[PDB]
RNA sequence: GCCGUCGCUGGCAGUCGGCAGAGCGAGAAAGAGAGUGGCGCGGACGCUACGCCGCGACGAGUAGGAGGGCCGCUGCGGUG
RNA sequence: UGGAAUGCGAGUGCCUAGUGGGCCACUUUUGGUAAGCAGAACUGGCGCUGCGGGAUGAACCGAACGCCGGGUUAAGGCGCC
RNA sequence: GGGCCCGGGGGGCCACGCGUCCCCCGCGAGCGCACGGGGUCGGCGGCGAUGUCGGCUACCCACCCGACCCGUCUUGAAACACGGACCAAGGAGUCUAACACGUGCGCGAGUCGGGGGCUACGAAAGCCGCCGUGGCGCAAUGAAGGUGAAGGCCGGCGGCGCGCCGCCGGCCGAGGUGGGAUCCCGAGGCCUUCCAGUCCGCCGAGGGCGCACCACCGGCCCGUCUCGCCCGCCGCGCCGG
RNA sequence: AGGGCGUGAAACCGUUAAGAGGUAAACGGGUGGGGUCCGCGCAGUCCGCCCGGAGGAUUCAACCCGGCGGCGCGGUCCGGCCGUGCCGGCGGGGCGGAUCUCCCGCUCCCGUCGGCGGGGGACCGCCCCCCGGCCGGCGACCGGCCGCCGCCGGGCGCAUU
RNA sequence: AGACCCACUCCCCGGCGCCGGGGGGCCCAAGUCCUUCUGAUCGAGGCCCAGCCCGUGGACGGUGUGAGGCCGGUAGCGGCCCCCGGCGCGCCGGGCCCGGGUCUUCCCGGAGUCGGGUUGCUUGGGAAUGCAGCCCAAAGCGGGUGGUAAACUCCAUCUAA
């Protein structure tokens, strides 16, 4: 959970185009669907419009 | 993780509650192997009683 | 890892099916179709797959390669094998068995191989 | 009815509080119109700056907040004339006046009256006529350089003066913080009453000594 | 506490274990070389830790360092060391109970009168 | 959500949970905390105790404000102040304290709970507790009185 | 015999394969230890570990509590 | 020589619904001529509970209940029903 | 009768190498049968294309045994207690606020931007940090004025008379007892031709550090009561400690 | 879908068909009989190995060429990225600090001297980037060569395979 | 107001003329291509490398299903045409003859109101928060407030009717 490798940017013919970009660490980040699946939960319904009768 | 947001006034990324995650490459080595019992894998089913005498 | 990859998908994924009581994964480089760790095609760096040949001759053996792991494109290598009934497996068993890939896929990617070549015969 | 151990509760729900519920769904339509309504005010009033006229330094009243300055209503009168500045004129060139307030102090009065110096060092003025330039209006050179200042101007600050180390003192050692508070509470509780004791000792003694 | 109870004789060079959260005090001045492990530990306690020599330990890390748990110290944080523990036991308004009552407020006007002194009807 | 709660487990159950017998009914006992000194008595001298009757003078317009005094104990001291701080003058050799201003960190009154290091400091508050006075006096520091 | 529950807070990561060697149920602690001197290319299933397997006991229920529903209805985000 | 027998894993803390009309039997027992009456003690029951017997029956006798096969019983029975 | 049924002078023994000293007088090979860790046959027969074979349950009918109509209040309902002729659709623990405890997630002596501001879905989301004002927490206690959370030892001095108080300077230092998961040490020991002694592990009487938690005993902070001797000074006080 | 016409339920009714009928009907358990249909039944499974008879080949192994792949403690091959490692840098910098300190604006006082605010600099902590040495990974992160092995394509093998 | 120094010509009203957001109207991409299903289709399949065509337009609606390309629209710092408004620039007839500082001398305030008693209502406002009726009824270094009634005494802060 330390290697951060080198990525390739590819140019718009879809191929490297030499340049290359270390890995942000964010992508190293742990992954936690709970986490996630608990904000996306309680975000989604900040959008909503009320309704009554 | 060295290095704190510099767009964030302040932040930094989730630590990691468990640096290895290869379960499978962790319960392989010499380490853990060497302090485990050995496996009892024999299955010991019900024995039908038969009368002694 | 294929460890916590596994805890993602193990009841979230576009490929379990979830019917009659059965559970199935729809994904490639899956020899059982089984929704099982072991079984999975995505989360192992290495996994076995057997297809049958886009035409109806043989069976298509695919590994994947060891190092890009990152890199859909060439990250998995095909082999089309189109020989007689025993030499295909001979060539599936020896593929595993001597390089030890996935020695515990053997007889599962065996047995697909069969059930590939047996459906490619003349239906009576 | 209560129900074991709990909280005794006295909710102020007894009157039609459903009748007088002010919902909050038209907020953000509240902030796009006071966001559209600076924007045009600024656009309107530019290059002055937008946040609108300069205030002035003041400390908070009461002893929770006297260590803290922020922003006041207008400059003082007194203010104003140490700086020679006309009352009148001052806001037609983006200076707040507040007739009410007083200077009890004179530190607080020159740190408005420098205020306001230092404001006039900055403020462009344009002539009235920009084909007749005028005595007191700022130089053609530095007026295509003028733009419209966001955020508050000269923003206020609370700064505190950095003490270094220094060897503690013999006197600054005996000196005896805690009984030195209380015996000033003391004498501060006693005073009316002691020369209250005074007083009449002094008249007592008189009528014996006449 | 770590601190206190690692310096205890005989507990040098021993791995502290804690399932939980280490939090940092600010009222400690010097902090020792410690060698933890811990499922978390806050920020700030992870460079006091770290800059004097420490070590921190996840627990799958601690499992390769110490199989069967060898040469540590488990360590628990207080558990009663919550607000909720003050109003348990007997209520607040029998003999001999220091219980914390349940009040919206806390002041002079606030179930003070009957019950906690003799003055109003009685104490107990 | 509702979907997780009793109400749809009591489907198909007479009385919903609320009993054949009591029933549930509207307001047995009183709304809120009627019967304090009546049939709710044991509840109230149980739970509450003080909470009938009147004691103490009354203050007309309290301020609040008039009564600020945040306090901190000693073992907090030198937290206001940087880390920096702290470590140089433990190591300097002139003997120079340096000054921790608690009402500049927000605070009028120093207290007595916890050890100071052995370090001189001078401190400076509206008010000191006897006990802080002498702590910080023991390691060589000065108390000074701000208004 | 079969179903479920509870218990053993039971067993299985050892699928350690030709870089091989198949055991750890057995009355009675602790090593199928390490060393130093005196032809064939083969070997079922398994393991959604929230999984799989074994053994033993048990099973009435109003009011009431709890768990589990690959029970069912309507709409939203994803996916098929 | 864990200092009688026997049996059994225990301790502890939070939150908590319903209930707060009961009624019946052996024994003991108050009032009353007595009551399928009113009021108590003990245990056990019915209420909440089916099942075999008492022809029938809230409580009696036996016995307590997952869905089944075989065997044997309890209390009760074996002219015919 | 009991003494491996003491010792001497036809019938069963889970006796059967031997060198010895002497009480007493560590591996043979095979093969086969089974009352042996829960059933198999390496045993058979008949019938079958237009009237016959199989189909639990389901449709109708018959018979034997069983069987009173539900919901409800009730000690007790099949009740000569009440509602219910029948069918469809509708029909009853919700939402807001407060509080309590439990659980899950984030951060952690902090935490929270909720109000405000900046920058189709989007009224979303993102950001603010000299926007953390403010709430809750980090300190209690008293009606209030107010006060507001460990000490011990060494050396020296003043007073009273080896002991006590006060003042100086140096050392150590957040309590103890009982129980206590876990951890640590290790008397001895874990075998294979026999001895010596190693490297890794492994069990273990006894002995230690003792988490959390509990019981108990001390300490410290605030109110109040009793007793009493001192110490301070820009105010010598109905002062302060 | 025939003008209150999409679909067209139940209760209730007409007719047709089958069954039945003196303890109102209905109901649980166990069978039996009869129908409605279903098996789209009616000489009854499939699979592996081996023996034998008949045939037929995009014919087997082994070797040669080429591609791809796995692994290598290659006991210590080269090159790379790279260490949420450790060391020496006159290293070229960003952030932070309640650690210290030559320039200016305003201001009190005689043309001077002192105070507020405004900036360098030094120092410390951390981070980024450059350079040198050790140990290190390449299993969230690989190339070239060499070796072994596997697979595939093409040759050659032409038949007791 | 006066004296003394100092500084001043653009500020507005009514008319007249010229130059750079709002309402309305009209328009602006691309398949009805080849097979085929259907009562009819907007469906299915196809449209060389490449990938039918447009796409700043794949919102929606209509049309014999189900349509980015059939029609309206949608997109666009797209276009054209009217009307209104806003903002500048000149000419004419008018008004104003406008200020700052320092001294000298002068002037300065709201009454049946305040305030007080009592009553009633009202407020968190408690020996009376506010309001109102009736009675009494002001002062001028005064008056009001200073959250416990009152006398004396300092202060603070405003200036009611
Ligand atoms: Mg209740
Ligand atoms: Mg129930
Ligand atoms: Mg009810
Ligand atoms: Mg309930
Ligand atoms: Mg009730
Ligand atoms: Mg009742
Ligand atoms: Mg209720
Ligand atoms: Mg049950
Ligand atoms: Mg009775
Ligand atoms: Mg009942
Ligand atoms: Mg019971
Ligand atoms: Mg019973
Ligand atoms: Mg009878
Ligand atoms: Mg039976
Ligand atoms: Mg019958
Ligand atoms: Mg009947
Ligand atoms: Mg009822
Ligand atoms: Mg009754
Ligand atoms: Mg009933
Ligand atoms: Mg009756
Ligand atoms: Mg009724
Ligand atoms: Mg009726
Ligand atoms: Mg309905
Ligand atoms: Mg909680
Ligand atoms: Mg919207
Ligand atoms: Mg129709
Ligand atoms: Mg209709
Ligand atoms: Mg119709
Ligand atoms: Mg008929
Ligand atoms: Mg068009
Ligand atoms: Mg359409
Ligand atoms: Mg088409
Ligand atoms: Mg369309
Ligand atoms: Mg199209
Ligand atoms: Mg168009
Ligand atoms: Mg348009
Ligand atoms: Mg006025
Ligand atoms: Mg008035
Ligand atoms: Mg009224
Ligand atoms: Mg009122
Ligand atoms: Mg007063």
């Amino acid at each position: 959970a330390c290697a951060r490798p080198l990525i390739s940017v590819y140019s718009e013919k879809g191929e490297s185009s030499g340049k290359n970009v270390t890995l942000p660490a964010v992508f190293k980040a742990p992954i936690r669907p709970d986490i996630v699946n608990f904000v996306h939960t309680n975000l989604r319904k900040n959008n909503r419009q009320p309704y009554a009768v | 993780w060295r290095k704190a947001a510099s767009l964030k006034s302040n932040y930094n990324l989730p630590m990691h509650k468990m640096l290895n995650t290869d379960l499978s490459r962790i319960l392989k080595s010499p380490e853990i192997q060497r302090a485990l019992r050995a496996p009892r894998k024999k299955i010991h089913r019900r024995v039908l009683k038969k009368n002694p005498l | 890892s294929a460890h916590l990859q596994w805890m993602v998908v193990r009841n979230c994924s576009s490929f379990l099916i979830k019917r009659n009581k059965q559970t199935y994964s729809t994904e490639p480089n899956n020899l059982k179709a089984r929704n099982s760790f072991r079984y999975n095609g995505l989360i192992h760096r290495k996994t076995v797959g057997v297809e049958p040949a886009a035409d109806g001759k043989g069976v298509v053996v695919v590994m994947k390669r060891r190092s890009g792991q990152r890199k859909p494109a060439t990250s998995y290598v095909r082999t089309t094998i189109n020989k007689n009934a025993r030499a295909t497996l001979s060539s599936i068993r020896h593929m595993i068995r001597k390089n030890k890939y996935h020695p515990d896929l053997r007889m599962a990617a065996i047995r697909r191989a069969s059930a590939i070549l047996r459906s490619q015969k003349p239906v009576m | 009815a209560p129900s074991r151990n709990g909280m005794i509760l006295k909710p102020h729900f007894h009157k039609d509080w459903q009748r007088r519920v002010a919902t909050w769904f038209n907020q953000p339509a509240r902030k796009i119109r006071r966001r559209k309504a600076r924007q045009a005010r600024a656009r309107r009033i530019a290059p002055r700056p937008a946040a609108g006229p300069i205030r002035p330094i003041v400390r908070c009243p009461t002893v929770r907040y006297h260590t803290k300055v922020r922003a006041g209503r207008g400059f003082s009168l007194e203010e104003l004339r140490v700086a020679g500045i006309h009352k009148k004129v001052a806001r037609t060139i983006g200076i707040s006046v507040d007739p009410r307030r007083r200077n009890k102090s004179t530190e607080s009065l020159q740190a408005n009256v420098q205020r306001l110096k230092e404001y006039r060092s900055k403020l462009v003025l344009f002539p009235r006529k920009p084909s007749a330039p005028k005595k007191g209006d700022s130089s053609a050179e530095e007026l295509k350089l003028a733009t419209q200042l966001t955020g508050p101007v000269m923003p206020i600050r609370n700064v505190f003066k950095k003490e270094k180390a220094r060897v503690i003192t013999e006197e600054e050692k005996n000196f005896k913080a805690f009984a030195s508070l209380r015996m000033a509470r003391a004498n501060a509780r006693l005073f009316g009453i002691r020369a209250k004791r005074a007083k009449e000792a002094a008249e007592q003694d008189v009528e014996k000594k006449k | 506490r770590m601190i206190r109870k690692m310096k205890l004789p005989g507990r040098e060079n021993k791995t502290a274990v804690v399932v939980g959260t280490v939090t940092d005090d600010v009222r400690v001045q010097e902090v020792p070389k410690l060698k933890v492990c811990a499922l978390r530990v806050t920020s700030r306690a992870r460079s006091r830790i770290l800059k004097a020599g420490g070590k921190i330990l996840t627990f799958d890390q601690l499992a390769l360092d110490s199989p069967k748990g060898r040469g540590t110290v488990l360590l628990s944080g207080p558990r009663k060391g919550r607000e909720v523990y003050r109003h348990f036991g007997k209520a607040p308004g029998t003999p001999h109970s220091h219980t914390k009552p349940y009040v919206r407020s806390k002041g002079r006007k606030f179930e003070r009168a009957r019950g906690r002194r003799a003055s109003r009807g009685y104490k107990n | 959500p509702s979907r997780l709660r009793k109400t749809r487990k009591l489907r198909g159950h007479v009385s919903h949970g609320h009993g054949r017998i009591g029933k549930h009914r509207k307001h047995p006992g009183g709304r809120g905390n009627a019967g304090g000194m009546h049939h709710h008595r044991i509840n109230f001298d149980k739970y509450h105790p003080g909470y009938f009757g009147k004691v103490g003078m009354r203050h007309y317009h309290l301020k609040r404000n008039q009564s600020f005094c945040p306090t901190v104990n000693l073992d907090k001291l030198w937290t206001l102040v940087s880390e920096q701080t702290r470590v140089n003058a433990a190591k300097n050799k002139t003997g120079a304290a340096p000054i921790i201003d608690v009402v500049r960190s927000g605070y009028y009154k120093v207290l007595g709970k916890g050890k100071l290091p052995k370090q001189p400091v001078i401190v400076k508050a509206k008010f000191f507790s006897r006990r802080a006075e002498e702590k910080i006096k023991g390691v060589g520091g000065a108390c000074v009185l701000v208004a």
